[PDB]
RNA sequence: GGAGGGGAGUGAAAGAGUACCUGAAACCGUGCGCUUACAAUCCGUCAGAGCCCUCGACGUGUCGUGGGGUGAUGGCGUGCCU
RNA sequence: GGGGAUAAGCUCCGUGCGUCGAGAGGGAAACAGCCCAGAUCGCCGGCUAAGGCCCCUAAGCGUGUGCUAAGUGGAAAAGGAU
RNA sequence: UGCAUCCGGUGAAGCCGCCGAGUGAUCGAGUGGUGGAGGGUGUGGGAGUGAGAAUGCAGGCAUGAGUAGCGAUUAGGCAAGUGAGAACCUUGCCCGCCGAAAGACCAAGGGUUCCUGGGCCAGGCCAGUCCGCCCAGGGUGAGUCGGGACCUAAGGCGAGGCCG
RNA sequence: UCAACCAUAGACUCGGCGAAAUUGCACUACGAGUAAAGAUGCUCGUUACGCGCGGCAGGACGAAAAGACCCCGGGACCUUCA
RNA sequence: GGCACGCGAGCUGGGUUUAGAACGUCGUGAGACAGUUCGGUCUCUAUCCGCCGCGCGCGUCAGAAGCUUGAGGAAACCUGUC
RNA sequence: CGCAGACCACGGGAUUGAUAGACCAGACCUGGAAGCCUAGUAAUAGGUGCAGGGAACUGGCACUAACCGGCCGAAAACUUAC
């Protein structure tokens, strides 16, 4: 079925506020003798050069 | 090994064996793969049971090796160098490193490889 | 006030509320911080974001002379753009309209001293 | 499944019964064509 | 990478940059002030505590034939047209 | 008054009868047609109508003499009943 | 619009405000900002002269909503390359599907889609370095093939003609 | 009877592109009532911290099509000793 | 017995009440029969209240962790033969 | 990682480790492997041999992976009585 109505700005804007993104946690690697912010996931490859940093 | 609880990964059950045979046969021949992680932790408790086979290097083990890998071409490699490498090593045979993103579709990536630091 | 510089960019063919949820993680933070935050974020819209937020630091950098670690994004919002129409058919006959969507950015990086 | 379209296309068929050496053949016919030279079309018969 | 932009220039003007006179409303953001997570609300209206801004006179802040913005709380209150 | 079953928020008539229609305000909890009363506008003045005066809720747990024991008050019949 | 008057590049109209005004439609030759060329008033004349609604018309934009979908019954994987960017492009090796077809050649139909070089805001239900997409250049060779220059059927046209 | 388990396509989660019917509003409870006689919106009470995600379909007299049944008016077509 | 003779945005379509056909009966005829017989498309992505479940935020006057009392609810309550 | 699960949550482990995978061994399922030898013309049968293959249940074993890591997170006071 359909809506109804049209749903009003106080609730089209509370759903919506709830679809956001959560920003990743990154911890300091060393590469090459420079500091770089990779996420503590690809800290490991990072340190065997599979990690590409740009 | 344990069969896998969820649906299936190349989504049947005939194309999840063929996809494992392939990645073990690209794994062995060039030592290191980099696939997409669901993938390569179905691989680990696969691609080295085989090991296990090459180990008690036999005739009979080198048929049932023969019996899912399929290349002969990589058999004799199987029980000629990476057999009698691993002869005294028990168990964790490959090590699974995580590495980025694709870019397509987001699927996150492994890379396998096999221990070669004894 | 502090000394700032400007950077946009405009008609970035991505949807301006896509490009919203990304700027959304990186307001107040210092450019350096913006950067890192940025490539790691799994968001396709954040290759143009990242663009200006380095052009802004580049114009402050050479243009107007302030020093690159003392840069921090003061100001970031993502305006509309103009919008292009298609039309997808459907079932029965109907056709039904598409909306391709089109944004600007706009970025201010201010030297706040520490 | 029968999706057989109303248009089946032709080219000998389509002036045969459209054409302009059977428009000017008829009276009607005539003033279709000299209808349409009036209006100001450019392609004045199939 | 390009698109696009920042300096520098032309220009009386670039709030005239070949998406170009004037540039409204719906619609979409960003910053700031007030308010809101024990509450039944045709979404206003009449009282109305508190906070913020402003104009005067008098000291440190305190009143006034004052002006604004928010409004906790109480009373009343059943859309417009056919 | 007729029709109806002397039923209908029924239907058809009469009434220098009313109101709504075309009418706000107070009362009847809410409630066009009942009761009080016809809004020219302002006031942070006063007296009253219908209706009320324990708290919600404005003004009396008012004064005198009685009655009720059933929450009658705050639904009802033939009839029963020291 | 007649007539008479006054303002305007020392900044008109229009648009956005502040401060006010009238018993109402409304006013401001009171003033800030944007603006750049016409306006106001008195008294007459004429109106395509006032929209909130017609399941009204045209344009722009919302709510549903970052939701449904992304078009079968085959299935993809790995190494290397180009590239700023690669699940989707290229090369190689495996796996799989059709095999009276999902292979090969035509007629009708389409009309440059074919090849080479180039491009990656438009399109591809994603991204694309790729493309049936965009640009430039090139390509179609007949005494014997399918037709005309040879022949007739159904049928059409029809000198004269009859009928009207 | 009486259902149980397994696999695929969806559903569900992450990345990309990204619509539709509907829509006077809106920080849209329930009970007994009242009303154009079946109330989220009125009276009197009872219950209820703000915002979401996956589900079920009882209500919003849900959406779709200016009821095809019935009646009034206008057509159309058919029948016949109109 | 009530809950739209509960319940079709939950399911079926056997009946009834479209267009086809036949029998009996009425009609000169088109046709008709609260007579009979055979056949005859059941659409929709859940916005709001509702309900079944699961989370994010804040509060409980510092920040946390164990173990609990329980106002208030919900479930159950059948029964025979020897 | 889980016998917890749509996501989220919940429960366990995180080198001071048995949390998952592997390896060894056990239970259990299947039923007598490949190779060789013997018998038969051959289909085939017998021995080597409770053999071989094997996932989920149990126990050991750090061999691989639980990381040379980031983000949140603690107090205006006052009055009366003792
Ligand atoms: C497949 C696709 C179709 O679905 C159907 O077949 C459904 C199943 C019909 O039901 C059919 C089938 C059936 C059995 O009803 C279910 C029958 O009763 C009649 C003929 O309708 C519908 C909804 C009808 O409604 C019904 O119309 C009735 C007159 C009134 C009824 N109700 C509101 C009073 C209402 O539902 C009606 C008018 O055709 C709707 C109109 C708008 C359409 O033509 C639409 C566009 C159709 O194409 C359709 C909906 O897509």
């Amino acid at each position: 079925a359909v809506p109804k109505r049209r749903m009003s700005r106080a609730n089209t804007r509370s759903r919506r506020a709830q679809w956001k993104a959560e920003a990743p946690g990154l911890v300091t690697v060393s590469v090459a003798g420079q500091q770089r912010k990779v996420p503590r996931r690809l800290l490991k490859a990072a340190r065997l050069g599979l990690v590409d940093l740009d | 090994p344990k069969p896998t609880k969820g649906p299936r990964l190349g989504g049947s059950s005939s194309h999840q064996s063929a996809l494992l045979a392939n990645l073990a046969t690209s794994l062995f021949e060039h030592g290191r793969i980099k696939t997409t992680e669901p993938k390569a932790r179905a691989l680990r408790p696969y691609a080295e049971k085989l090991i296990t086979h090459a180990k008690k290097g036999a005739l009979h083990n080198r048929r049932e090796v023969m019996k899912k890998i399929r290349d002969k071409d990589v058999v004799h490699t199987l029980f000629a160098e990476i057999g009698p490498f691993y002869a005294d090593r028990n168990g964790g045979y490959t090590r699974i490193i995580k590495v980025e993103n694709r870019k397509g579709d987001n699927a996150p990536m492994a890379v396998i490889e096999l221990v070669r630091e004894k | 006030e502090f000394p700032s510089a400007t950077a946009k960019a405009r008609y970035v063919r991505v949807s301006a509320t896509k490009a919203r949820r990304v700027i959304d993680l990186v307001r107040g933070k210092s450019v350096e911080e913006a950067l890192d935050i940025l490539r790691w974020a799994p968001q396709a819209a954040s290759e143009p974001v990242a663009k200006v937020i380095a052009s802004a630091a580049a114009n402050a950098q050479n243009n107007e002379g302030l020093d690159p670690s003392t840069l921090v994004v003061a100001t970031v919002y993502a305006d509309e753009g103009p919008t292009a129409k298609r039309i997808r058919p459907r079932a029965q006959g109907r056709a039904f309209r598409i909306r391709k969507r089109t944004s600007h950015i706009t970025v201010i990086v201010e030297s706040r001293p520490p | 499944a029968k999706g057989k379209r109303t248009f089946q296309p032709n080219n000998r068929r389509r002036a045969r019964v459209h054409g302009f050496r059977l428009r000017m053949r008829t009276r009607a016919g005539r003033a279709i064509v000299a209808n349409r030279r009036s209006k100001g079309r450019r392609a004045l018969t199939a």
